[PDB]
């Protein structure tokens, strides 16, 4: 209800913040996924070799 | 002598007509160094990739047989064989004389004084009389550490 | 004996006189003391710059050309024995050296102590006497490899 | 052959404990390289101002010690023949300089090659290779005298 009642007020204003949000938060999910793997590389590369 | 234990184990990677480096069966494990590039030869190992770890500057995976050269854990000083000379651990240190090593000497395992491998060397320091070896080694608990010589030069 | 370990091993500093005792590049690090200076023979390797400190006596710095080349590796372990050097044996009794007496003079600074096999213990600052056989002042190390100024008593520095 | 030729003629240029080349003495004036250079010892002819020459790579001067000393002969021709130097024997290969692979390297610059009569035909630089024989940067002379400096395909120099 809130995200249609300021797509009403403001169309423009929401549909840009929203698509922020979107877009921050699959950025911010892709990122610390990259991180967490790279961390995985970097810790079970020693144990793999025996 | 190391040259029997090493036949049809060390594999020359073609880097378009000579040689660059050499291959590692061992312990179930293919071993490949990343610094130089190449054609490996016997298409088993080609057909496979093998995933990577560019701060051992090396890259590593399975063996595709129906090979098997162990792991020491704990290596005496003393002096161990390699089939360009002989070299000895000196408190952190690979040792070999002033001419032996070169260009392409990259991915050369060095066994133990019977047969099992104990470090891969990827290059050396430019200094001489029994001088330092850049080499991958393993510790006491079976963990991967690059020894660092001060070279940074490859051979 | 000591001799062939000592050949062209270790340098001679120099007041811009006579000699005046050594500086020995031991485990890639040089072994210059602070109260005698002014010239490292064979200036190739006098190009260093020696940092200082003065609770040891010591400036080292970094050898250049082959670092080992001329290394003396170190000791660890120190057993009472038999312990050679420049000009000839002491022993490491309780704790101390015993040395015999002629030995000393200004030049005596700069000799390292070997072992039997070959390895340095200790490297000569100092002296002391105590009256039939001298003691010396000097740096060793110990069982895990803390460094510590190895004088008894007081002692005059050659 | 070529050791008592070029004995006490091919003075060291030196640097910092390392031996880079050697500098030899011509026509009453003094060679000395420019890709590589430092210190020229027996320091009686080496406070000479040696003038620079980048078309040919060099650096050259005069003699002050006397009228002659030490010097070498050229040759106006060059025939393929048989050409002594310090680490064996250079050939003409009808315009092509072979010397074989494993000499050479670095400290093999400024250096010179000696005819059978004992008379310099042309100056070490440098070195490439095309297998069993490696082709060495040079300065030569022609049929006129005019000095050319010739530097088959990549040569390194030394």
């Amino acid at each position: 209800e809130i995200i249609i009642h300021y797509y009403h007020r403001h169309p423009v204003y929401t549909v840009i913040v929203l698509c922020g949000v979107a877009l921050a938060i699959l950025v911010g999910t892709a990122s610390s996924a990259a991180c967490i793997a790279k961390a995985r590389r970097d810790c079970l590369t020693p144990y793999a070799l025996a | 002598m190391c040259m029997k234990l090493e036949s049809d184990k060390t594999f020359p990677i073609m880097l378009n007509g000579q040689v660059n480096g050499y291959a590692c069966v061992v312990g179930g494990r293919l071993m490949k160094p990343l610094h130089v590039e190449g054609k490996i030869d016997n298409e088993q190992l080609a057909a496979v990739k093998l995933k990577k770890a560019s701060m051992y500057d090396l890259e590593y995976g399975d063996v595709p047989q129906n090979d098997t050269l162990q792991y020491t854990s704990d290596k005496p000083p003393g002096f161990y064989n390699w089939h360009h000379g002989a070299v000895q651990y000196e408190n952190g240190r690979f040792t070999v004389p002033r001419g032996v090593g070169g260009k392409g000497d990259s991915g050369r395992p060095i066994l133990d004084n019977r047969g099992r491998v104990v470090a891969i060397v990827l290059g050396g320091a430019n200094e001489g009389t029994r001088t330092a070896l850049s080499v991958v080694t393993w510790n006491q608990k079976g963990v991967t550490i690059k020894d660092t010589p001060e070279g940074s030069e490859p051979w």
